[PDB]
RNA sequence: AAUCCGGUUAAUAUUCCGGAACCAGAAGGUGGAAUCAACACGGCAACGUAAAUGAAGUUGGAGACGUCGGCGGGAGCCCUGGGAAGAGUUCUCUUUUCUUUUUAACAAACCACACCCUGAAAUCGGUUUAUCCGGAGCUAGGGUAUGGUGUUUGGAAGAGUUCAGCGAUGCUGAAUCCGGUGCGCUCUCGACGGCCCUUGAAAAUCCAACGGAAGUU
């Protein structure tokens, strides 16, 4: 599993046709873990700003299947 | 910084080694000066949106600068107020690109 | 006193190991940048291939093409030889400015290449241009 | 507790200390090498026996 | 707790090398670890070379070229001192031959 | 060459289910890199890096190598201080008695023995538990590589376990913590020191070197 810190990169990987689904995890420290499932690696992005998580959420392309807390 | 560790874009107009690159503090313009004597002025405009890739385009190629000892433009500075460029050459000349 | 400008020497350390060079200028006095017996050397990296009359003129030039290199190396990493080569265009072209300024460094590499070619065409210093087997 | 172990520990502290006074400048290289040299022959059975040796030196 | 071997290769040998690890299920498990890699050794002197990762023979293919060789003559095959010794000996031998031929021709 | 965790059966699990990886081969494609100065640059150097062609022919390395002792490192286990949870015991005494308190493969960034550079040393220095090395260049300073490991995560709490409940076996709460350690035991690695003499298998397989054939589109 790959940990990605660059949000834009997470967007580009999401726009890649390889990405199949994404998961949103709400941790007790109020972090949102965006886990994007690709062919070979599960790319995770931990965002500390809550509003950043929501503004991240609909910037994800609609075709991608986002999921609630696992 | 939010895209990748690798460079987002690569530009190789210059025929000689690129000496200095300066970004205007306010205006969305940056300049590159090299030993070829030509200064490249590019329009680099940045959005705060995540999906919005910054728009980088060339704007001008400033020429008519002397070359001494295979040295051209050494340093370039941006005026803090408007689109004015200070270019220092190897001939002892300073150019006001207004 | 065995190190003089124009003397043919041999690099024994670094990437250019075992390559024949000519001492462009001696800085045995040392410098703050290089606190040792460093001397600027211009040598041959890619030794020229054997010119044969059968090959065409374009082929002839390409084989004659020589890749030079200008480097600052310590004295103990160099080995001097009895052989010495003197060429006028390689007097004073080298200095601190040239090794600092990348375009001047590129320009210096151009001239030392050009002067090596004319010397090869003139058929002088064949042994220096000849690679050494080890 | 084995006699090998007590000497095993005693030599290290004696050696570990003798280095530390050396870098602090209390003793030069020459007397430290001597102090290192006798300590190999169990000259001091405990740490403070050696520290008094520096003061008298 | 007493743990058994994962495999059925009884009579544990050099090949049977295991490590004890604690799993997220709170279980102690045998993990078989392959033998450590070996760094390449110099041809002339025999000391392991400097700058080459110590990995397995089959693994070495995955590395790039620059990660398996050193940017010098005989790089990745001979040490720097061995290269220096090789170069100076070759030149001295050549000079000894050139003076010997000079003595014979005169 | 290359796999781990959790779950699952009346009976099979590194095989199945869920999740997460890895290796080997295969083609094109995309992007990046080098060249009409023909096959990259930098560093005094050890060497470094996103790349950076190499025919015939010639070599080198890994595979691949005895045994013993001590020292150092790490992990697990054992010991134990608190924190929490439950079950005790309790006229009184007893901050007490007993039990539990998890992080895998893999993927990321960083974190110490050989060598290089300055240096020329005995008034001998550095140093092991065990005196070993030094003009065949010590101590000292600055570097290079090898990273045994450790740090921070990701995997990953969504899992597992333990307590409370509420209602097909579901749902909801919490906690799953901070230490200290030792000639301790088990396993492994590094650095030495002996004894050897018996100077300590082979091959498949993989890599590198020298070599320089060939070569605006």
């Amino acid at each position: 599993p790959r940990q990605i810190s660059d949000i834009k990169q997470f967007l580009e990987i999401a726009r890649r046709k390889d990405a199949t689904s994404a998961r949103i995890k709400k941790n007790t420290n109020k972090d949102v873990k965006f886990k994007l499932r690709c062919s070979k690696y599960l790319y995770t992005l931990v965002v500390a700003d809550a509003k950043k998580a929501e503004k991240l959420r609909q910037s994800l392309p609609p075709d991608l299947t986002v999921t609630e807390v696992g | 910084l939010d895209f990748s560790s690798k460079p987002y874009k690569n530009l190789r107009y210059h025929s000689r080694a690129l000496r200095d690159v300066s970004y205007h503090p306010s205006l969305p313009l940056f300049c590159s000066g090299s030993d070829d004597g030509d200064v490249q002025v590019f329009h680099g405009r940045v959005y705060s949106d995540l999906l919005a890739n910054p728009l980088i385009v060339p704007l001008k190629i400033l020429r008519n600068h002397k070359v001494v000892d295979n040295v051209g433009v050494l340093s370039t500075c941006w005026h803090p107020k408007e689109a004015w460029l200070f270019s220092a050459g190897a001939g002892g000349e300073i150019r006001m690109w207004t | 006193k065995i190190l003089k400008p124009g003397k043919v020497a041999l690099i024994t350390r670094g990437r250019f190991a075992g390559k024949k060079v000519v001492i462009l200028q001696a800085i045995d006095q040392g410098s703050k940048s290089h606190p040792f017996g460093h001397a600027v050397v211009a040598g041959v990296e890619r030794y020229p291939l054997k010119v044969t009359k059968s090959m065409g003129a374009k082929r002839i030039a390409r084989r004659s093409r020589v890749k030079p290199f200008i480097k600052v190396v310590n004295y103990n990493h160099l080995m001097p030889t009895r052989y010495a080569l003197e060429l006028d265009n390689l007097k004073g072209l080298i200095t601190a400015d040239t090794f600092k300024e990348p375009t001047q460094r590129s320009a210096a590499r151009k001239t030392v290449k050009k002067t090596f070619e004319e010397k090869y065409q003139s058929g002088k210093s064949a042994w220096f241009f000849t690679p050494l087997r080890f | 507790m084995p006699s090998a172990v007590v000497w095993m520990r005693r030599q290290r502290v004696l050696r570990r200390l003798l280095r530390k006074y050396r870098e602090s400048g209390k003793i030069d290289k020459h007397l430290y090498h001597t102090l290192y040299l006798e300590a190999k022959g169990n000259t001091f059975k405990h740490k403070r026996a050696l520290i008094e040796h520096i003061q008298r030196a | 707790q007493r743990v058994t071997y994962r495999r059925r290769l009884a009579y544990n040998t050099r090949s049977n090398r295991t490590r004890i690890i604690k799993t997220p299920g709170n279980n102690i498990r045998y993990l078989h670890i392959k033998k450590l890699g070996t760094i390449p050794r110099c041809g002339d002197t025999g000391v392991p070379l400097q700058g080459i990762p110590a990995l397995r023979p089959r693994e070495f293919a995955r590395l790039s070229h620059n990660k398996k060789t050193v940017q010098r003559a005989y790089g990745g095959c001979l040490s720097a001192n061995a290269v220096k010794d090789r170069i100076v000996r070759a030149f001295l031998i050549e000079e000894q031959k050139i003076v010997k031929q000079k003595l014979k021709q005169l």
